[PDB]
């Protein structure tokens, strides 16, 4: 139906606030009361939320700010500014955003300040303010980390209450800081590892595609929740769930897997099927390099088999075009008598086509310093990928495989 | 003055306000033989070299415009594809390969700019690798030249300008130094322009100094597949400039065989350079006008014959001593020797008849040779030669029928079909029509009824007709008297001036100083210190020091024989013979000859 | 032996004196023939065994008096083509100023000689095969000077294989005419005797010997010495604060991927000290200097011409 | 006007993921493929078909960041309907939030298609993560497409990003290529005749070439050769064997000349419509460079792998006097002629130790170029390189 | 209540008017300034130390007590100028900031330098000297040599982190020392005078641990206020267990628990790395050999056969979170891989 596609596409792709929080009770609890100390009182605190990619940091901070924002007195007199590490790459871009998003850009105008700190101090004196710093680690790669100092100093010393919350993927975040900004930074760490097992992951799979209770047509929602209840215990679902749990425990991979599964539901096929999830798991787990090798020509495959024999006989020593061409000539002159007796520049063009697709790399990149020949190249494939992609080639002749084994 | 611890000491003629300099003719002349003769001969030299320079500049100009014509026609063909929705069209490029040298490439592309600006486009621009390191600078300068021919500029910004002014002509970009551009800039410029070609036509001129393989090395096949290439380009220039300088009856002076054999052997052996063939003739025409006082006569006939009437007695005596004339007077009749030498008035009047006999031998010779060229080039094997410069050498060296070479030429030419002879005599008649004032107007008639005859007896006649022509008119120029006034044969002097050899000369003086010190120094020991160190070498320094001492004392306390040995090693090192090595005190034999 | 001792020992006399005497007037005869060919657009370079210095000196006394002519000592260890074009511009021409590049100087000189033919310049070079003028850029500038009609040139070569510099394009520029002058005059002026078998060495190292000792070297050692040169050059602007430091040198060299260990830098400094390139003033109370005594302008000339 | 062939599953998946206008889709879909599988064609026709308001921008055109952002902003501004300038990614996202709130663009999925995206990863470090998270940063229902040649594993920066759904366009088989070529048919003959020509052209060129564009270009050029037997009258439409016998050698020769683009297409169509000592110096340098020094005395007085080996000029002149069976003087010009070849890039000086007393030259020329010059002066290089 | 006032006093912004345990440095700096403000002569002083020493509060006490003396007509009145080095964008702006502080004129950087030159009572303070470094290195050399003049009549106090910089620059030297056991115990007791919120052994353990590791007061107050929060969770008096949980919350390295919570193939990837090191003996290795060992490991475990793209996604996921040290991924199959942590930490993480 249309509305199930609307609500589930709001759930997976544009990742939306949903009330259920999974195995983060202690962390959400601590972060929530800490925000209430900063919100109701004049206490000023600093935390980095540290965890890998796609483990729910933005969800946690958005849920906590929303649940805080429900309360009326903190709703009246708290201004929020969100800064991301990819947009503001300079101390000036950052300053401009903090003066804009507090809506004092008319207040500043043409006024000229002595320092960065004078600018920020004049800004904040025109009431608690909460700062959120997405991608905190790229503010550790500026010229002097002046923004980080001028945030922690006004948090730790100034009477104006400031809350600074950090989001970071680098686990070594207290090793790229300078010593002084480490000294004013309180080491409050909240760790969101994926701290849950496989039956909990099965419960995640059950809960994440279950319609809410505010859906208007109730009987379709009941039958849909019974259907996903039935699919929760199916072993064919659990085998691909176990495989993709073995790859990673992140929930964003699960969201992409469910979106690739939901894409194939229509009015003709009103309820989901195990083979739908099997097709989605086959679509996610394709291997790129053997797929690219599948789309090559016969001469290309002969060059790659010759280069594989060069990397097996001359063991981790680099190679150029001519040794490859003499090995291929040795294949054609004795084994493939008169077959593929191509000229020299067509094999040259096929070698340049390989280079174009970046399967063969220069060890030293010096453009124009030497000619095309006599330049040392290395193979970027494993032997087992070559054997696997050669076994799946559409029309591969017998003699090229017979050379490939021997 | 020249020995003090700096490297630039310059004399200025200050404190003497006499800035009048020395005349150039005073630097040319040096003797008391005849001064006025020496100041008229060099005005003659100046006039002849002005004619030579003007003739050469025109020759080259014609060949240049001829090449530009082939470019213009190609530029109209590929734009017809734009006249008829990109349909994945290619970008035409023309590969214009110039010569090895780079200094004249400014003038070559200057003529190409005015050639295209009148014929194809009113928009043509040239770009430089010095001022284009990257695409942002490359696209900055390119819009600056198109706007003058009429801010983060883009290829999209290029096409918006094109609809501003046209509202039909192409734009031509001249890459004059394609080898010097960076590899990244040329690959990116083809791809960005090919996507927008249907609203921005593109034609590229590449300046390839080297072999044309350099396109493939810099530009890969993934980028060079978007271009359609055409190639546009010594021996043909050489035979052109020989025919319009030497073979003309227009110009008075000639050169001998051995002067010519020097100047052809430097060209086709070492470097295919027509410019140093001009360098040879400006020496060859020089040393003729200086060494012989009677070079004043070497002119056109109206100016030459009046000069005989007004001469000094010494210069008339020099005409009396001409070795060609001494053999003329001995075979001459018994009354006529005393007429010429005793009477300067009989001697003068004989010369204008001899000079005009000499001058009409200049006109009858080459028109036979152009006619003989037409038979010989039509012959398949090319026995004597295939070019006009190869026939001219082999005929002037000796009578070609006296050699056995022309016997086989006549044998092949005798057996031919009628249509071949009808082809040749059509060419041979218009050679006679090409050059007027013919004194072989009779033979101009005779071949025309030979033309009008158009079987074994009749084709023997026309082969015998050209065969009797070569006996009558072609002879070596030494046979004619007073040849030396318009001829110059100084062979080994001309050879010594250009291709001289230092590694023979340094080897010569060290081994045999008796050549240049003629005081019985050597017949097959009594040698200077430089040479003794050389021959004993052909090697540690202390054994070389000891063996040097026994030789210099055998010719003779002594400490100077080591002090002589110090200089003889050190000057031998400034020269490329010895370089110190670490196996011994020294061990080096890099001369190896 | 010493070099000064060899200059003082000058009591030798030529054995074949009268026999070698007749080889000055014989080649003195060809002076006017040389003047005739040169004045019409040619150049002459002389090839022979002995020194041709005295022959060109006799040529400048006998022939080149009433002319504006300039003489180049290529045998001088401090010679360069920028020097000869600056000499012509400041002394032959009346211009007084500085120029951005020497190629623009070549263009300005050529452009000046296009507009006027009343100037004639006789360009005398005693030696053209000397180490400093061997480069193809230098003789390219010289060849663009030589092609004009108001500039006249005389030169000599000494090396066994001298013309490996000029090619087909360059000899189209140089209008050579060749002449035998194989006198046996010794190279008294042209053999400076530095870095010879004689152990005596005078003063600081000139440019040619500095390049000769530093080119047959490890490239990392060349980078180390160029670091030393630029550091001494940025200190030598003022007499105060001159002085390198071994520990600061180790920090700067280990900051690059040039050296691994301090003992390797000690080996580097001893390798420079064996050729008397480094001057170790370590142990001094003020600073452990470890500077080099080579002339600083020669050091800038070496670093600008090293590649 | 536009038809796509043998792309049926992928088009269905794209239109299913695109969905309705008011639905929300992926933040990033990455497409990799081969050099011509209709990566541009299928998505550009499919965005023209459904009327989805979309901006199509090349990356190779935009060699700077400012060009890329101003190009996308001006194209979306023309889709809304003076000039929009932004220098940073921040101002790009801010003005993108400014511009997309128009009435047509409020509740549909705006698309930004970026083809040839391999030139973004060299541009800056913060640009590719900036576009992979565009739906979360801007919050305006925006989908971003990537088209490239390189697999996604070579695209990842060090710090990790929002992973796209990676999408693959399959290669064309021989049947699919045959069916694509036999569609835009020549009207003046039958379709089966043209299909027989496509069949024999694939019988010639499939082993070396699977690329669409080159194969179609070869078909276009070699079509006028094919139709001359039926014009002249020796063959007809049903004599397939005579046509194949007449045409095979032409296409077998055309691979060496046209496909390498030695002879350009204009001269090929025009042909079918119209029916001394430098030679020996360059022998001397190539015999010096590709030969070991210990065997020098056996060959003259009485590998090709690994590149050239440098040689001294003393050896070079010693070689040169041994082949030339005449007295050759070491003049000005012969030493002047060796240093012309280095200006022509046929030889190279190596080391740059010294100029006259630097003997080290290197021979950068192939084997075949020498063998043509040696045939001119009738000399055997084969006997002197190796046994 | 009770612990609310504990959090109000324990927050670092409530600086006491008199700081304990640094009374001799206050007297030394006070007499140094008093000996030169009285006689109208100038000098210079260099102070340094680690950031947890308390230099800013002590110099603020010195300055404050000099305004208290100056208002009492004891010392001649003086103008106070202050610049902090970290807080400025480009280093040249210190000149124009002193120019704005002294007179009403504003100018550019070099013009401010020239007016400072022609102009040179006041007491300058320059905190955070480390960022005024340039390759010209002019600025700090000015900052020392201007007070060494008759016309200057001014004093300059320089503060930094490393006592080995004034030599490289080419002066009285004072040194703030790291804190010990007893001083940290006394200052924690001094902030907690009139409150029965803590038992003394918690203060004992936190002071001993911070004196063991670094010795900064900011760590002291942060651990103690976090333990006050921990006491707020467990409902009083803050026992030893609350501080023991606080210290191994905020001081322990969480690398091992980051290893332990991960999936199966990532731990098998680390097994492949350690097994390849035990086969080889080096500290870096290519992706090809790790993949070759990992195929055998996945064969022995019974996992399904992994592709290169899937394990490459695994390796990129580890490399983003800095558990390994990896090159940028533009080359593939030849990434040389090295650990960031020790081998024994990994072997302790994977045994459970
Ligand atoms: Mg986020
Ligand atoms: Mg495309
Ligand atoms: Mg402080």
């Amino acid at each position: 139906l249309s509305q199930v596609q609307r609500i589930l596409r709001e759930r997976f792709c544009r990742q939306s606030p949903h009330s259920n929080l999974f195995g983060v009770q202690v962390q959400y609890k601590h972060l929530s009361e800490l925000l209430k100390r900063t919100a109701l009182h004049g206490e000023s605190n600093s935390v980095l939320i540290i965890g890998p990619r796609g483990s729910g940091k933005t969800m946690l901070i958005n849920h906590a700010l929303k649940e805080l924002m429900e309360i009326e007195e903190v709703s009246e007199n708290v201004l929020q500014v969100h800064l991301n590490g990819l947009l503001q790459i300079n101390d000036k871009i950052a300053l401009k955003e903090i003066t804009r998003q507090l809506n004092l850009e008319n207040v500043v105008g043409d006024k000229v300040f002595g320092s960065f700190a004078e600018n920020l101090s004049f800004l904040l004196e025109a009431c608690p303010v909460i700062f959120i710093l997405d991608e905190f680690d790229l503010f550790a790669h500026h010229k002097n980390q002046t923004l980080l100092y001028n945030l922690f100093d006004i948090s730790q010393s100034a009477q104006t209450p400031i809350a600074v919350i950090g989001l970071t993927c680098r686990l070594d975040i207290l090793e790229l800081l300078e010593k002084r900004v480490k000294s004013r930074f309180s080491h409050r760490q909240i760790h969101l590892m994926n701290s849950f097992g496989f039956p909990q992951y099965v419960k995640i799979f059950k809960e994440q595609l279950s319609l809410p209770a505010e859906f208007p047509d109730k009987v379709f929602a009941e039958k849909w929740n019974e259907n996903v209840q039935y699919l929760s215990e199916d072993r064919s679902v659990q085998e691909v769930l176990q495989k993709h749990f073995n790859i990673s425990k992140n929930l964003r991979s699960l969201h992409m897997l469910l979106m690739l599964a939901l894409n194939r539901v229509t009015a003709s096929h009103p309820f989901m099927t195990a083979v739908d999830l099997m097709e989605a798991s086959q679509l996610c787990s394709m291997d790129s390099k053997a797929n690219i090798v599948h789309g090559l020509s016969v001469l290309e495959i002969c060059l790659i088999i010759a280069m594989k024999h060069l990397n097996d006989i001359y063991e981790e020593e680099p190679f150029n075009f001519q040794m490859v061409y003499n090995e291929f000539q040795k294949f054609v002159q004795r084994k493939a008598h008169s077959v593929y007796n191509f000229e020299k520049p067509v094999v040259m063009k096929a070698f340049e086509h390989l280079q174009q697709l970046e399967l063969i790399k220069p060890m030293e990149r010096t453009s124009g310093n030497s000619q095309r020949e006599y330049q040392l190249m290395k193979l970027l494939l494993d032997n087992t990928q070559i054997m696997n992609a050669l076994q799946k080639y559409p029309n591969c002749p017998t003699d090229v495989r017979q050379w490939a084994t021997s | 003055t020249s020995s003090m611890s700096k490297g630039c000491f310059v004399f200025k003629p200050n404190s003497k306000k006499r800035k009048i300099s020395l005349p150039i003719e005073d630097y040319f002349n040096k003797g008391k033989n005849e001064p006025e003769d020496s100041k008229l001969r060099f005005e003659t030299y100046q006039l002849i070299w002005q004619q030579m320079k003007s003739e050469n500049e025109r020759l080259q100009e014609e060949l240049n415009k001829n090449l530009f014509d082939n470019l213009i026609e190609f530029l109209q063909k590929s734009h017809s594809g734009f006249q008829k929705q990109i349909k994945l069209r290619e970008i035409p490029t023309a590969a214009l390969v110039l010569g090895v040298n780079v200094t004249d490439h400014d003038l070559t592309f200057g003529s190409l700019t005015e050639a295209l600006q009148n014929n194809v486009t009113p928009y043509v621009v040239s770009l430089q690798a010095k001022d284009c390191p990257d695409m942002k600078h490359f696209l900055q300068k390119l819009i600056s030249q198109l706007m003058d021919c009429c801010t983060h500029y883009s290829m999209d910004s290029l096409s918006s300008w094109y609809m501003t002014v046209t509202q039909s002509p192409p734009v031509v970009v001249i890459l004059k130094d394609m080898e010097s551009f960076a590899t990244k800039v040329l690959q990116d410029f083809i791809i960005i322009s090919s996507q927008h070609l249907h609203e921005f036509p593109l034609i590229l001129i590449f300046g390839i100094a080297t072999s044309p393989i350099i396109i493939h090395r810099l530009l890969p096949h993934a980028v060079s597949s978007l271009l359609c290439i055409e190639l546009f380009q010594c021996k043909e220039h050489l035979t052109t400039v020989l025919d319009k300088l030497l073979l003309t009856t227009q110009f008075p002076f000639k050169i001998n065989e051995k002067v010519l054999q020097v100047l052809t052997n430097i060209f086709l052996y070492h470097d295919f350079s027509v410019q140093n063939f001009i360098k040879g003739l400006q020496l060859s025409l020089l040393e003729h006008f200086y060494s012989q006082p009677l070079s004043v006569l070497c002119c056109n006939l109206p100016e030459a014959k009046r000069r005989i009437n007004f001469l000094s007695n010494n210069q008339c005596e020099n005409i009396r001593r001409l070795p060609s004339f001494r053999r003329y007077v001995e075979k001459q009749a018994s009354e006529k020797q005393v007429a010429l030498l005793t009477n300067e008035r009989y001697l003068k009047e004989e010369t204008q008849l001899l000079l005009e006999n000499l001058h009409v031998y200049h006109m009858n010779y080459f028109l036979v040779l152009r006619c003989l060229h037409k038979f010989t080039s039509s012959l398949p094997k090319y026995p004597l030669g295939r070019q006009i410069r190869e026939l001219y050498c082999t005929c002037l060296e000796k009578n070609i029928w006296d050699s056995e070479e022309y016997a086989s030429v006549l044998q092949l030419l005798r057996m031919l079909a009628k249509d071949e002879l009808m082809t040749i005599l059509e060419k041979c008649f218009k050679v006679f029509k090409s050059y007027c004032e013919n004194h072989l107007g009779s033979t101009a008639k005779r071949i025309e009824e030979f033309l009008a005859q158009f079987f074994e007896v009749l084709r023997e006649n026309v082969v015998n007709f050209i065969d009797c022509l070569v006996r009558e008119y072609l002879l070596p120029p030494e046979t004619q008297p007073l040849h030396e006034v318009v001829y110059f044969s100084a062979a080994h002097a001309l050879r010594e001036h250009l291709n001289a050899a230092p590694r023979i000369a340094l080897h010569t003086a060290l081994n045999n100083p008796y050549y240049y010190l003629k005081n019985e120094a050597l017949k097959s020991n009594i040698a200077p210190d430089i040479c003794i160190a050389y021959k004993l070498h052909l090697i540690n320094l202390v054994d070389w020091s000891e063996a040097f001492a026994t030789v210099v004392t055998a010719a003779e306390m002594n400490e100077i024989i080591h002090a002589r040995f110090i200089r003889a090693v050190s000057e031998l090192e400034l020269l490329g013979f010895i370089k110190p090595t670490k196996q011994k005190t020294d061990h080096v034999a890099r001369l190896t000859w | 032996d010493q070099q000064t001792l060899r200059n003082l020992l000058s009591k030798v006399s030529p054995s074949f004196s009268a026999e070698l005497k007749q080889l000055n007037q014989q080649y003195e005869k060809l002076f006017h023939k040389w003047m005739l060919q040169l004045h019409l657009g040619f150049n002459i370079v002389l090839y022979g065994l002995g020194s041709k210095r005295d022959l060109l000196e006799r040529f400048r006394t006998t022939m080149l008096q009433d002319s504006i002519h300039v003489v180049i000592n290529g045998f001088f260890p401090g010679i360069s083509v920028k020097s000869v074009l600056n000499s012509i511009t400041e002394e032959v021409l009346d211009h007084m100023g500085t120029f951005r590049s020497i190629l623009d100087q070549l263009d300005w000189i050529v452009n000046k000689f296009k507009e006027d033919s009343s100037l004639e310049l006789f360009l005398l070079i005693h030696n053209l095969d000397s180490q400093m003028l061997r480069g193809e850029k230098s003789q390219q500038i010289i060849g663009q000077l030589s092609s004009l009609h108001n500039i006249y040139l005389i030169a000599s070569i000494d090396h066994l294989n001298a013309p490996l510099m000029w090619d087909h394009a360059k000899q189209s520029l140089f209008n050579w005419l060749w002449y035998e002058t194989t006198t046996y005059s010794p190279y008294t002026e042209e053999t400076s005797y530095e870095n010879s078998l004689l152990v005596k060495q005078s003063g600081s190292l000139p440019l040619s010997s500095l390049t000769h000792v530093l080119r047959s070297l490890t490239p990392n050692a060349r980078g180390i010495f160029r670091l030393l040169i630029k550091y001494q050059l940025d200190n030598q602007d003022n007499p105060s604060y001159i002085g390198l430091s071994f520990q600061d040198f180790y920090q700067q060299c280990r900051e690059a991927f040039l050296v691994n260990s301090d003992l390797t830098l000690r080996a580097q400094l001893t390798e420079f000290r064996d050729h008397k390139l480094i001057r170790t003033k370590k142990g001094t109370d003020g600073v452990e200097y470890l500077l080099i005594p080579v002339d600083n302008g020669t050091l800038t000339d070496f670093l600008e011409k090293e590649e | 006007e536009n038809v796509v062939l043998c792309r049926e599953s992928q088009v269905s998946i794209l239109q299913s993921l695109f969905g309705e206008r008011h639905h929300f889709s992926f933040p990033s879909i990455f497409i990799y493929g081969h050099t011509a599988s209709g990566k541009t064609y299928v998505t550009q026709t499919l965005l023209k078909t459904l009327e989805l308001p979309h901006v199509f921008v090349n990356c190779v055109e935009c060699f700077t960041l400012r060009l890329l952002l101003e190009q996308i902003l001006n194209k979306l501004n023309h889709l809304s309907s003076t000039e929009i300038t932004c220098e940073t990614f921040n101002d790009f996202v801010r003005l993108f939030k400014q511009v997309t709130t128009a009435e047509n663009l409020k509740d549909q999925t705006v698309y930004i298609v970026l083809d040839k995206a391999e030139y973004l990863r060299d541009m800056e470090a913060n640009l590719l993560p900036g576009f992979l998270r565009l739906q979360e940063l801007a919050d305006r229902n925006v989908t971003v497409l990537f088209l490239s040649e390189i697999v996604w594993e070579k695209f990842r920066p060090n710090t990790g990003c929002f992973e796209p759904f990676v999408l693959y366009f399959p290669d064309y088989s021989i049947g699919n290529l045959q069916k694509i070529l036999s569609h835009d048919h020549p009207p003046e003959y039958s379709a089966d005749f043209y299909a027989a020509y496509i069949n024999i052209l694939l019988g010639v060129f499939y082993t070396v070439c699977r690329d669409l564009k080159e194969l179609r270009h070869l078909a276009v050029l070699n079509f006028p050769k094919y139709c001359e037997p039926v014009v002249k009258g020796e063959a007809s439409e049903r004599d397939t064997r005579k046509l194949w016998r007449n045409i095979e050698p032409h296409l077998k020769k055309a691979m060496q000349t046209v496909y390498l683009r030695e002879i350009s297409s204009s001269q090929w169509e025009k042909l079918q419509k119209d029916d001394y000592y430098s030679k020996f110096i360059l022998i001397a340098a190539y015999l010096a460079s590709y030969n070991p020094a210990r065997t020098d005395k056996r060959f003259f007085l009485k590998n090709h792998l690994l590149g050239p080996k440098p040689f001294p000029l003393d050896r070079l002149l010693a070689i040169l006097y041994s082949i030339v069976d005449s007295r050759v003087a070491p003049t000005a010009n012969i030493f002047s002629q060796i240093t012309s070849l280095v200006t022509l890039q046929l030889l190279t000086l190596v080391g740059h130790d010294d100029q006259l007393d630097g003997p080290k030259y290197k021979c950068t020329v192939s084997l075949d170029f020498i063998r043509a010059i040696a045939r001119t002066v009738n000399f055997d290089i084969i006997k002197y390189l190796y046994d | 209540s009770v612990l609310e006032e504990a959090r109000l006093r324990l927050h670092v912004s409530a600086v006491p008017e008199s700081l304990p345990c640094r009374e001799q440095e206050f007297q030394d700096i006070y007499n140094f300034v008093e000996s030169k403000l009285l006689d109208h002569t100038g000098g210079c002083m260099y102070i340094s130390g680690v950031p947890g020493t308390g230099k800013t509060a002590t110099v603020h006490e010195v300055i404050r007590c000099l305004q208290q003396a100056a208002q009492a007509n004891d010392v001649p009145p003086f103008q106070y100028i202050e610049v902090n080095g970290m807080k400025l964008t480009e280093p040249h702006q210190v000149y124009v900031q002193i120019l704005q502080k002294l007179t009403g004129q504003k100018a550019t950087a070099n013009h401010a330098a020239e007016l400072l030159a022609k102009q040179f009572t006041t007491v300058l303070l320059v905190d955070e000297l480390d960022l005024l470094w340039t390759h010209k290195q002019d600025i700090m050399y000015n900052l020392f040599d201007w007070p060494t003049h008759k016309e200057a009549r001014l004093v300059v106090l320089a503060i930094a982190n490393t006592m080995d910089l004034p030599e490289r620059i080419m002066l009285t030297r004072m040194c703030f020392q790291p804190y010990t056991y007893s001083q940290l115990q006394q200052i924690l007791r001094s902030r907690l005078k009139h409150l029965k919120a803590f038992e003394d052994d918690a203060i004992q353990l936190v002071a001993r641990k911070v004196a063991a590791l670094s010795g900064d007061a900011r760590r002291c107050l942060d651990i103690c206020r976090r333990a006050t929060e921990i006491c707020e969770f467990s409902q009083g008096l803050v026992t030893i267990a609350h501080s023991m949980e606080a210290v191994d919350e905020m001081f322990s390295s969480s690398y091992i628990t980051a290893i332990k919570n991960s999936s199966v193939l990532e731990q098998s990837f680390l097994r492949a790395i350690l097994a390849e090191f035990r086969r080889s003996g080096l500290e870096e290795a290519t992706f090809q050999q790790i993949y070759s060992q990992h195929v055998a490991l996945c064969r022995m475990e019974g996992l399904p056969y992994p592709t290169m793209s899937e394990t490459m996604a695994v390796c990129s996921h580890l490399g983003s979170c800095r558990l390994l040290l990896v090159e940028p991924s533009r080359n593939d199959l030849l990434l040389r891989v090295r650990l960031n942590v020790s081998q024994d930490d990994v072997l302790y993480a994977l045994k459970d």
